[PDB]
C-alpha cells in the first residue's frame, strides 16, 4: 500500500523505543487499531533521507482493516517517498511523458493499491480504473475572520461625553427657576423635587402650590419619561446591529476573477486542483497569478493563513470543514463547485477491483460509514456562529461596582461634613 | 416519467409535433384482457435533467438512440427472484441500457453494470414548520448568576452602611425592604428615613438600579431578535422514532413502498416497516398535500427530489431537518446491460464534464429553487404557557419555601 | 397591527395570571392570620399594576420574602411582554419578490404564474431572434 | 394626544361625580397626568372607595401605553 | 411612499382597543357605585 496523510485519513506520530506507540483510549475506552508504518523522516529535502518505522491510524485505516478482513488478505503499508499526489509532467524534452509521485508508485510495480484521499477526474481515469466512492465532497475557500466590536462601557457607549454635561446644567437651571417662582409669588425641597423625578424614584412630599410651577413640573416629567425611553432604545438599537463582513462569495467574487497586489492566494504544488485550474482556457487569469505562489503541502498553508500571510486557500472542503470547526480563528465559507467524491485506486487487470467495490457499497448501506464519520470526524468544537448574541460579562458589572463604593466613600465623607454643619450652627 | 428529472407533456396539436430542445419519447398503452388490438402507440416527447445530459453525452460520443417509456412497474422490486419495471426490462436484452432517477445499492449491482454517480443523495426527511420559536427559559439568558449575586452582595452590604448612618424608627427589616422595592421598578409603597446622606445612598442606588433595567430589557430584546430554530427530530436514532407509542398519540410518517428506501429501512430496522404497514400513500404529490392538512407528521423518501419539491412549494412553510443530513447517501447513475464494451466509453465521457463545468451552469439552470435553508425564523407570538413555565415554577418554589419558613418560625416562637 | 391585548399574548395567560393573583392573596391572608384581609387584594393589584393606591405592607418576615417575589414577577412579565411586542413589530416577510430574468419562475413556467407584453414591439423581436 | 387630554378631562369629570356621592380638581389632574410617565411624582392618595377602581383602569391604560411606545420607538430607530 | 421596510407609526386600529375597555369601566363606575352604596346602606 502506498497512502499519504492530509490532515484526517492518516495520522503520523513517533513510535516508542520497543518499536511501537502506547495505544490511546477512545472517548468511551475502546482500542484504536494502529499500524507499523515505514516512511521518510522529516519534510525539507536535503536532510539524511534514510526511513524509519512509525505507526499510522485515521479514518481511512480502520476501513482499509475492514476491507483486508472481509475479503481475507494480508498487507504491509508505506508511505510514499516525495508527499505528493501526482500528475503528468514532460522531462528532459523526449517524446515519451512520464508520472511522477503515487501515478508512478502504482503504474510501474511498487504498489498494489492506493488508499488515500485520491480525487477523480478524467486524466486519472485513463491509467486506473476507480471503484465507486465512499465519501463525497467538493472544493471551498478558507479566510479569516475579524473579532467584532466588544460591549463596551456602561455609560460611555450610548453617549458621547457632551451631554451630560447638559442635562446636569439643565437640572440645576430649572431647579433654580422654580426656586425664583416660589420665591416672588422651601429652595431645598425643590431640588429634590426636581432629583427624584428625574430618578424615578421616591424622596420627600414636595408639592408646589404655584400654577405655573406645577405646569413647569408636568411638563418636565414627559421629558425625563423621554429622555429614559431614548437611552433605552439607543442601547437596544445598537446591542443588535453588526458590523458587515466580507465574506467572500467564491469563484464569482470580483477579487478572485482579477488579480491583485492587495490579495495573495496560493494551492499546493502539483495537485488535482491545479489541473482543473490549467485546463480550462478562461482560467488563466487567475493561474498566471497562483502558479508563481504555491506551496509544498496544505500542514504547511493552514499554518501561514493564521500567521496573516495568505487572504485564502483553495483545497478540499472535507479536510477544511474539520479544520475550520476545531480551531475557531478561521471561517470556511461559499458555495461547492467541482463536486467528486474520493475512490480506491486500482490496476485496469483484478479481481480486487470487483470484490472490493461491491464490499465497499456493503459496508456503506448499512450506517458503518456513519459510525466512522461520528468517530473521526464529528466530535466538533468552538463554533459560535458570526453575529454571536453575547451575554453582558464582568465589563458592564466592574463600573457600576466601582461607582457604589465610591458614594460609600463620599458619603462617608459627606457624614463627616454634616456633623461639621451641625457644630457649625 | 418523474417529476423534476423527465418530464412528459401532450405535443402541440396544431403543428403534429412538440417543440425544440426536446426529443420524442414514444408511450405504449395497454389495451383490454378479451382481445387485445394491433399494438398501439402514441407520439409523446420528453424533457428534463437526464434526457439533456443524455443529449450530450450523445453528441460526445457520436451515436444514435430512440427512446420510449416503460409500460408497467416502477423502478422495480423483485418477486420470485425475478425483476419487473426498467431493471427488469434491462435484464431481458430489449432495452440494452436505462436513464433517469434509479439509485445504486448492492442488489442491482449485482445484476447489471453502473457508471460513476453524477449526483449526491440519499435518505431523508422532512417536518413541517413549527410557528413560534424553542425559548424554554430565555429570562435566563441575559446576565449571569455572578452579577446577580454581586447586586445582593452589594444591596447587602450598602443597606448595613445605611443603618449604620441611622445609628449616627428607621430598621432593619424595612432598610432593606425600602431598596429591594426600589430596584424593581420603585413598585412597592415604602417609607422614607429623614436622614440627607441616606437619602444620597438611595438616590445613588435609584440610579444604578434604572441603568440596570434598561440595560435587561434591551438586552433580553435583542436576544430575542435573535433566535435560532431547531427541528424537533435529531436524526434517525431519535427516540421519537423507535419508541413511537410512548410519547403521545403516534406520529403519522410513512414511506412510498415499492421503493429503494423501504429495501433500505427493512433490512435496518423490522419493526419499524412493521409500523409502516398501514400507514403508506399512493405518490410524491398527495403525501406533500397531505403534510399541509395535518394527516401526516413526517415523510421519508429519496433527498435528490425533496430537495428540489422544497424549494418549489408556494411559499417557505416547508423544511428539512438540520443542514440537510443525508442517510446512506448513494448517487444515480446510468445503467448498462452487463459485459458491453460501451461502459468504459460512456463512463470517461461523462466524466469530461466535471473538467468543462457545463454541468453547474445545467443544474444551476434546472434545479435552483426559491426558498432558502438559512434559518428564516420568522417569529414567535402569543406566548404560550411552555414558554413561560419556569417563572410559575419559581413562584412555586417560593410559595413552598415560604410556607415552610412560616412554619419554622411559628414552632421556634412555640417553645 | 392586530389586538392590542390579543398580538403578544393568550387568554389563558391572562385567566392563570389573574388567578395567581387571586390564590397569592389568599396565601397572604393566611399568611397573616397565622401569625388587614381587604388590604392583600389592593396590595397585590397595586404591586401588580403599578397603581399609587396602597395601605400597608405585611409585618411578618416570610410575608416580606413573599411579597418581594410577588414584586419580582410583574417586572418580569412586563418586560417579556415589551421585548415580544417588538420583534413582531419589526420583522416582515419579504416573499413575492421577483429578482428578475434570471428568475426559475419564469425559466420553468407554469401554469397558475401568466405574463406577456405588447405585440409588435422591442420585446417581442428581442424575444424572438434569441435561440435559447 | 387630544383624545388622550378629552380622556383626562372626562375622568376628572366621572371622579367629581364620584366624589359628590381634601380631593379636589388641583390634585385629580396632577394624579392623572403624573401616572402616565410612570407615576414617579409625588401626589395625594384618593380617600373614596371606588376612586381606586377608577383609577386602577388608568393605570393599566398607562402602562400599557407606555411599553408600546418604547417598543414601537426602537423599531423605528433600528430601521 | 417609497422603500421596503416600511416602518409604519401605529394608528388609531390600537387605540379604540383599548379605548373600548375604558369607556367600559367608566360607564360601570356608576353602575358600581350605586351598588356600593346598596351594599353600604343595607348593612
Ligand atoms: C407496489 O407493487 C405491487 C406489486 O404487486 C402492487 O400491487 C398490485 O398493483 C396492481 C396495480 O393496479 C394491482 O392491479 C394488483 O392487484 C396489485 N397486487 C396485489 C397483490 O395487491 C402495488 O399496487 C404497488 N404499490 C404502489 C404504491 O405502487
Ligand atoms: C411466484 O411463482 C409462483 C409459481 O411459480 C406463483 O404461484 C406465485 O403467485 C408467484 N408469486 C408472485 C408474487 O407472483
Ligand atoms: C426600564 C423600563 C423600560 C421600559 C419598560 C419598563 C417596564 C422598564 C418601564 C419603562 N418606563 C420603559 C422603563
Amino acid at each position: 500500500i502506498v497512502t499519504i496523510h492530509q490532515e484526517p485519513f492518516v495520522y503520523v506520530k513517533p513510535t516508542m523505543s520497543d518499536g511501537t506507540c502506547k495505544e490511546e483510549f477512545t472517548v468511551n475506552g475502546d482500542p484504536v487499531k494502529k499500524v507499523i508504518c515505514t516512511g521518510p523522516n522529516d519534510t525539507s529535502p536535503g536532510s539524511p533521507r534514510h526511513t524509519v518505522p512509525q505507526c499510522c491510524y485515521g479514518f481511512c485505516i480502520d476501513l482499509l482493516i475492514k476491507l483486508a478482513r472481509t475479503m481475507q488478505f494480508t498487507y504491509e503499508v508505506h508511505l510514499v517517498a516525495d508527499g505528493k499526489f501526482g500528475t503528468q509532467e514532460r522531462v528532459q524534452n523526449s517524446n515519451k511523458k512520464e508520472w511522477n509521485g503515487m501515478m508512478g508508485e502504482l503504474l510501474s510495480g511498487q504498489a498494489d493499491m492506493i488508499v488515500a484521499p485520491l480525487t477523480i477526474n478524467n486524466e486519472r481515469a485513463q491509467y486506473i480504473e476507480f471503484s465507486k466512492p465512499f465519501k463525497y465532497q467538493g472544493l471551498t475557500i478558507l479566510v479569516k475572520k475579524e473579532i467584532p466590536r466588544s460591549t463596551l462601557d456602561s455609560f460611555m457607549q450610548p453617549f458621547q461625553s457632551t451631554l451630560w454635561l447638559l442635562v446636569g446644567l439643565s437640572v440645576h437651571v430649572v431647579a433654580v427657576m422654580l426656586y425664583l417662582l416660589d420665591r416672588f409669588s422651601t429652595l431645598s425641597s425643590a431640588m429634590w423635587f426636581s432629583w427624584g423625578v428625574l430618578l424615578n424614584s421616591g424622596i420627600g412630599e414636595g408639592a408646589p402650590r404655584s400654577f405655573s410651577a406645577r405646569i413647569l413640573g408636568m411638563v418636565w416629567a414627559g421629558f425625563a419619561m423621554i429622555i429614559v425611553a431614548s437611552y433605552t432604545a439607543n442601547l437596544a438599537a445598537f446591542l443588535v446591529l453588526d458590523r458587515p463582513e466580507e465574506r467572500i462569495t467564491g469563484i464569482n467574487d470580483p477579487r478572485l476573477r482579477n488579480p491583485s497586489d492587495k490579495f495573495i492566494y496560493a494551492t499546493v504544488k502539483q495537485s488535482s486542483v491545479d489541473i482543473y485550474f490549467r485546463r480550462q482556457v478562461e482560467l488563466s487569469t487567475m493561474y498566471r497569478h497562483m502558479e508563481k505562489h504555491n506551496y509544498e503541502s496544505a500542514a504547511e498553508a493552514i499554518q501561514a493563513v493564521r500567521d496573516n500571510k495568505l487572504h485564502a486557500f483553495i483545497w478540499d472542503s472535507a479536510v477544511l470543514e474539520f479544520e475550520a470547526s476545531q480551531k475557531c480563528d478561521l471561517v470556511t465559507t461559499g458555495e461547492l463547485f467541482f463536486r467528486s467524491g474520493f475512490g480506491i485506486g486500482m490496476r485496469k487487470d483484478s479481481p480486487w477491483k470487483q470484490q472490493v467495490s461491491l464490499s465497499i457499497l456493503k459496508s456503506h448501506e448499512n450506517g458503518f460509514m456513519e459510525d466512522l464519520d461520528k468517530t473521526w470526524v464529528r466530535y466538533q468544537e468552538c463554533d459560535s456562529r458570526s453575529n454571536a448574541p453575547a451575554t453582558l460579562t464582568f465589563e458592564n458589572m466592574a463600573g457600576v461596582f466601582m461607582l457604589v463604593a465610591g458614594g460609600i466613600v463620599a458619603g462617608i465623607f459627606l457624614i463627616f461634613i454634616e456633623i461639621a454643619y451641625k457644630r457649625h450652627k | 416519467e418523474e417529476a423534476p428529472f423527465v418530464i412528459v407533456e401532450s405535443v402541440d396539436p396544431l403543428s403534429g409535433t412538440c417543440m425544440r430542445n426536446t426529443v420524442p419519447c414514444q408511450k405504449r398503452i395497454i389495451s383490454e384482457n378479451k382481445t387485445d388490438e394491433e399494438p398501439g402507440y402514441i407520439k409523446k416527447c420528453c424533457k428534463g435533467f437526464c434526457i439533456d445530459i443524455l443529449k450530450k453525452i450523445s453528441k460526445s460520443v457520436k451515436f444514435t438512440y430512440d427512446l420510449y417509456l416503460v409500460t408497467n412497474g416502477k423502478h422495480g422490486k423483485k418477486i420470485n427472484g425475478t425483476w419487473n419495471g426498467m431493471i427488469g426490462e434491462v435484464v431481458m436484452k430489449r432495452a440494452y441500457m436505462a436513464v433517469g432517477s434509479l439509485t445504486i445499492n448492492e442488489e442491482r449491482s449485482e445484476v447489471v453494470d453502473f457508471s460513476v454517480p453524477f449526483i449526491e443523495t440519499g435518505i431523508s426527511v422532512m417536518v413541517s414548520r413549527s410557528n413560534g420559536t424553542v425559548s424554554p427559559s430565555a429570562f435566563l439568558e441575559p446576565f449571569s448568576a455572578d452579577v446577580w449575586v454581586m447586586m445582593f452582595v452589594m444591596l447587602l452590604i450598602v443597606s448595613a452602611v445605611a443603618v449604620f448612618v441611622f445609628e449616627y424608627s428607621f430598621t432593619i427589616g424595612k432598610a432593606i425592604w425600602l431598596l429591594w422595592g426600589l430596584v424593581f421598578n420603585n413598585s412597592v409603597p415604602v417609607q422614607n428615613p429623614k436622614g440627607t446622606t441616606s437619602k444620597i445612598m438611595v438616590s445613588v442606588w435609584a440610579f444604578f438600579a434604572v441603568i440596570f433595567l434598561a440595560s435587561y430589557t434591551a438586552n433580553l430584546a435583542a436576544f430575542m431578535i435573535q433566535e435560532e430554530y431547531v427541528d424537533q427530530v435529531s436524526g434517525l436514532s431519535d427516540k421519537k422514532f423507535q419508541r413511537p407509542n410512548d410519547f403521545s398519540p403516534p406520529f403519522r410518517f410513512g414511506t412510498v413502498p415499492n421503493g429503494s428506501t423501504e429495501r433500505n429501512i427493512r433490512n435496518n430496522y423490522a419493526e419499524m416497516h412493521a409500523y409502516m404497514g398501514k400507514f403508506n400513500q399512493r405518490g410524491v404529490d398527495d403525501a406533500l398535500l397531505s403534510l399541509k392538512t395535518g394527516k401526516l407528521d413526517a415523510f421519508i423518501y429519496d433527498a435528490a427530489v425533496l430537495n428540489y419539491m422544497a424549494g418549489r412549494d408556494e411559499g417557505c412553510k416547508l423544511v428539512t431537518i438540520g443542514s440537510g443530513k443525508v442517510f446512506a447517501s448513494t448517487g444515480y447513475g446510468i445503467a448498462i446491460q452487463k459485459d458491453s464494451g460501451w461502459k468504459r466509453q460512456v463512463d470517461l465521457a461523462i466524466l469530461q464534464l466535471f473538467g468543462d463545468g457545463e454541468m453547474e451552469e445545467l443544474e444551476a439552470l434546472w434545479l435552483t429553487g426559491i426558498c432558502h435553508n438559512e434559518k428564516n425564523e420568522v417569529m414567535s407570538s402569543q406566548l404560550d404557557i411552555d414558554n413561560m413555565a419556569g417563572v410559575f415554577y419559581m413562584l412555586g418554589a417560593a410559595m413552598a419555601l415560604s410556607l415552610i419558613t412560616f412554619i419554622c418560625e411559628h414552632l421556634f416562637y412555640w417553645q
